């Protein structure tokens, strides 16, 4: 039924060590909600009913398991190695995140609350939770920043047309880091009856474990595809990192897997050298941001430096704590993939297999061509395509000048 | 061994008043400016200053005082500004406290940040964001450098982590929030004797005498911002208002 | 082979449906076609390439989702939804050209033409295209390339090239037009990959064979879920793809109702529909004998409706058998009806459906209120949503 | 037992001339005017006229024709116009053919087409997207009403299709190809069957309708008619008699 807890945090929420990453960082006026939800999750991660209905939802719902997809004609772009990709591009909603607020918006029924809020970057969580919360006939708000509500103005659609309401950040430099912010600010106010459904492997415990343990089956479906359709454990196993929720779920299944190597790939945006990018752990350092103990681009005084990339996914300054204890501990190593490293892997993605990526999932087939070059002829690399890219086909238009002017 | 913030009160207490704690963030509207409304707070009898470092990501502040530390951070304020800040405090006879986001803090170093705040005058630390569950080094740092350690707790703490965050405070203990602060203050008086602030977006006379009737310290913060915003003039005015306020009799 | 048409392509004998109404100038590759397909449709090479496409590249099979909560607006029936929305690009289109592509390349053809109107077909072609690599060359309404930048942008990204018709009229019928023109001259290296289950034989049933896997697992499917064949299958009808592909594994089943919904625009009473069976004729068209919405002379008469995919003025000749036969109802769906069950199966269920795809819920709507507390409706839930969000908000006046 | 032009090409032959057969499709630029064009090409010297009924979707027509037969369906056209054209060219002593798609015969009726087609004059039917393999009804028509059969062959058409069609044709088969593929086609044609060929080739000189002469037993001008009527009807009958001098060539 319930996967083992081998790699879980402590009851405080710390990965290696009590004082080490993750934790609760958060005001005390949000800590009664926040047992409230541990403990709700603790009873019902256990629960084999709440486990029947999430399977439930992700076979007849959400259209699980997704295809493990051999993209033979990227081959020769990644030094002859056999490229996988993990196809939660299929998934309804067009992403992995909908395994995530499928997990939450259970929960939230679960406990009685009736209100849902969450934040958004572009739009892609705000409407898989207006999608989650429609299906629950739960109450959805999102918060989303208004430089991406005047740019993301058929999400905003969505979102709406899915019963949400949309509230417009106007405040801090209005995107999704201060969506973040106002979503923290509704919740203090409303506890008694809002869940706070969080887009990432991020925040204060129990988030972080709750929102990988509703991406782990990207893992535990891949490990037995790959096995089938290979023959053996792959080379690798690689995926995009923006707050964490994709590496995490297909990383977790191989964690005990001592041959296979684990690369996360994150957003340099025009160069880790340039200071627009997000290569929190490239440039990043220790320091607590957004409720637990991680990785985050800061400056000399802790200040939140504005992070950049050609991805909305990717373009956050912060990274989810059992990345940062997997990257201490030497399991997993993160590398920057540049704009257009991931624009050149998006459109030859494209040209070679006809599936159109997410801009976010680009960086994880542009990592991937090039750990297919350092392990050579032969090798068994696992890709995890995060989403489908209908969502960046305007952005992508520009960049190869197909929009003209 | 004594708080350091426990004479304040007491002193206090004897002249049936409460403590006025007034609240004003570091670089706002500039540093000097800021630094010359915080001794204006003390000219204007604020008993206990809180000295705001301005943090990029203020998950707690409310849009006055977000508006003002967004400004004093375009203006490149510095968290070295802060511990300047408590030395002029220091020096104009004053008694500051910071109160801070817990990352600038980890990234001064909490050992290095104690120590060079009590080496400044400071008496003691504010920490919205820091609940005694991830407190370890605060704590040997809160001792090590005779800091006290100022913990919040709201209406909707539970018995067990009231009790926990108010048996960790040192100094005092901050109810931040129809009757939900009394009730509060009410708890935190059943299980300690340590004094209890109010925050509660005090901005008359009137407001901070209905606090001062239950609670030890009436905490007074976006008024000031505004008041200040206005100009030093009306600053001085609302807090010789406050400090009325807080005196009964 | 049981509803399989005759050597020339005829449904039922004497009244002809089907055909090959084509210039004998394309009868030539039409053969080779012809013989191309028979000879794969038995090879075990060929099958297993495509089951093996079908799985881990479109994502089959779909899964069927009862919709509980569309429940109480379908007079308590139980609306089941068979979710060719969540397949590679988004619909049914994709088992369509994956099989034809397969075919191309078998063939040795090296180029593939296909028509599109708004871009969907046109999309999924070049998809296919990319995967197998084909040269691709999509025709498209001048009407429609002039606004669908992005579907033309998605085309050009997957590799292939886009044509703008500014003959004829500019819409989706002239861009079938001009693809026929184009396989007349390019026959020798060229694949016409035809995008519904009309044109002339072999195409309607061809085509209909490659989404006969919808109706499949959609039987045992339903089985599975509900103990029971259901009481009817319902799907939206333009040329006729995604309705025959579910209809087909359910034909020799008497107790189950098959229900096409045609687009009936503002109203058949209106002259501004796509209503082809509700008040179109019998006639040649596009090759095949079947129904189309014409004049007294037998002149094409223009289509409308709020939605793309159903605006034809066409139908496949497999579906004017079977209602000849009296096997298959076809009824019509305004676009207000549509679009409630479209803002409908946002709000109730989360899901975003093509509009295309909302006449069939909406059709499902009224037929749970006839049939009954219980009643069993499969819908073909032929496409997603996400192209048609932007005509939504405007329709529900969201935008501004 | 003769085929209805087997008359005017046996007439073509003994005087060392191939056929001058030219298209105009009824109405346009409208239908009076279209029928006044029609006989100026009985006086112009056209051995036969072929009366082309505007369709709203001609596959198989270049842009030229196409477009006037948009422009005459948008003049509101119908198909009793095409045979009150026909009836008018048999009076003015000329030999009409009709060529159509095949779906406004089904409309009209296949059998009752075929009786007011022979009732107005007509010699003959062109039918370019009707294979005989669904000539069913059209070939049991075509002898009731004794209508010639004109069927397409291609340059791609196969052996057993070429010799199918040739056989089932009557009067003339039209050998379409829109710079060896014509004569080549005319020769497959003349190796299974000794039925007359005409040719299309877009012909707009007298130079290309007497290359043209020299194989095929027809040269079929239409395109190019319908170019020099836009220009005026003195143009379109110069043009014709240039065409007509071509064929003697
Ligand atoms: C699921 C979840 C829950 C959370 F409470 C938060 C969170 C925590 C703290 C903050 C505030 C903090 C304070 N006060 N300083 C701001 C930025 F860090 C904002 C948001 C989150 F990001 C995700
Ligand atoms: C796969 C496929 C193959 C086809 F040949 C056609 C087709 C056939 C005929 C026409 C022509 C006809 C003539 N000549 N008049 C036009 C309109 F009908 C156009 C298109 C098609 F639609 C699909």
């Amino acid at each position: 039924i319930a996967e083992p807890t081998s790699h879980d945090p402590d009851s405080g929420g710390h990965f290696g060590g009590p004082s080490g990453w993750g934790g609760r960082y958060v005001p005390e006026a949000l800590m009664a909600v926040i047992e409230e939800v541990t403990a709700a999750y603790q009873k019902e991660r256990v629960s084999q009913d709440f486990l029947d209905d999430l399977d439930r939802l992700q076979a007849n719902y959400a259209g699980r398991p997704s295809p493990l997809y051999e993209a033979t004609r990227l081959s020769q772009h990644a030094g002859s190695a056999r490229i996988f990709l993990k196809r939660e591009d299929l998934n309804h909603t067009g992403s992995h995140k909908i395994n995530n607020v499928l997990g939450q918006a259970l929960l939230a029924r679960r406990m009685g609350k009736t209100r849902v809020i969450a934040e958004t970057g572009a739009g892609q969580h705000g409407v898989a939770t207006a999608t989650a919360c429609a299906l629950l006939g739960l109450d959805c708000v999102i918060y989303m920043g208004g430089i991406d509500t005047a740019r993301q103005a058929l999400n905003v659609a969505r979102m709406r047309l899915l019963g949400a309401e949309v509230v417009a950040v106007q405040t801090g430099s209005k995107t999704l880091k201060d969506a973040i912010n106002e979503a923290f600010r509704d919740w203090v106010a409303n506890a008694d009856n809002t869940y706070y459904c969080f887009g990432t492997a991020a925040g204060p415990h129990p988030f972080p474990t709750m929102v990988r343990d509703f991406q782990r089956i990207i893992g535990m479906e891949a490990r037995v595809q790959i096995q089938g359709q290979a023959g053996r454990l792959p080379d690798a196993v690689v995926a995009c990192v923006g707050g964490g929720s994709n590496a995490i779920g297909i990383f977790h299944a191989f964690l005990d897997d001592p041959g296979v190597r684990l690369v996360g790939f994150e957003a340099a945006g025009d160069g880790v050298e340039t200071g627009r990018h997000a290569a929190t752990f490239t440039a990043g350092s220790p320091g607590a941001f957004h409720g637990s103990f991680s990785y985050l681009l800061q400056d000399e005084d802790g200040q939140t430096i504005e992070s950049h990339s050609i991805s909305a996914g990717l373009d956050y300054p912060g990274v989810g704590p059992e990345h940062a204890w997997l990257k201490e501990a030497g399991r997993v190593d993160y590398r920057p993939i540049t704009d257009s490293e991931a624009m050149d892997a998006f459109g030859l993605l494209c040209r070679m297999e006809g599936i159109i990526p997410a801009i976010e999932s680009a960086h994880a087939v542009a990592g991937a061509l090039k750990l297919g070059v350092e392990l050579g002829r032969g090798a068994v690399i696992v890709v995890n395509l995060s989403g489908r890219g209908d969502k960046d086909v305007e952005t992508a238009a520009k960049w190869f000048g197909l929009l003209g002017n | 061994e004594a708080s350091r913030l426990g004479p304040v009160f007491d002193s206090c207490r004897a002249n049936n008043r409460a403590a006025l704690i007034g609240y004003l963030p570091t670089g706002y509207p500039d540093v000097p400016a800021s630094v010359a409304a915080m001794t204006a707070l003390v000219e204007s009898g604020c008993d206990i200053i809180e000295v705001g470092v301005p943090y990029s990501d203020p998950g707690m502040d409310g849009p006055t005082i977000a508006r003002a530390t967004e400004a004093a951070l375009r203006g490149g304020v510095r968290v070295r500004d802060t511990l300047a800040a408590v030395e002029a405090i220091s020096i104009a006879g004053g008694r500051a406290v910071v109160m801070t986001y817990w990352n600038p803090v980890l990234r001064y170093g909490v050992d290095a940040f104690a120590r060079d705040l009590a080496a400044a005058g400071g008496l003691g630390l504010i920490t919205p964001d820091l609940i005694p569950d991830e407190a370890q080094q605060w704590l040997a740092a809160s001792e090590e450098h005779r800091l006290d350690r100022i913990f919040l707790v709201a209406p909707s703490s539970t018995p067990e982590r009231l009790a926990a965050t108010v048996e960790a405070s040192r100094g005092f203990v901050y109810a931040a929030s129809s009757q939900a602060a009394p009730e509060l203050v009410g708890r935190v008086k059943a299980v300690s004797d340590i004094p209890v602030g109010v925050g509660l977006g005090v901005r008359s006379r009137a407001q901070a005498a209905q606090i001062a009737q239950y609670a030890d310290g009436v905490i007074v913060g976006s008024a000031l911002v505004t008041a200040l915003t206005e100009g030093l003039p009306r600053l001085r005015a609302l807090t010789g208002e406050l400090a009325a306020g807080v005196r009964l009799g």
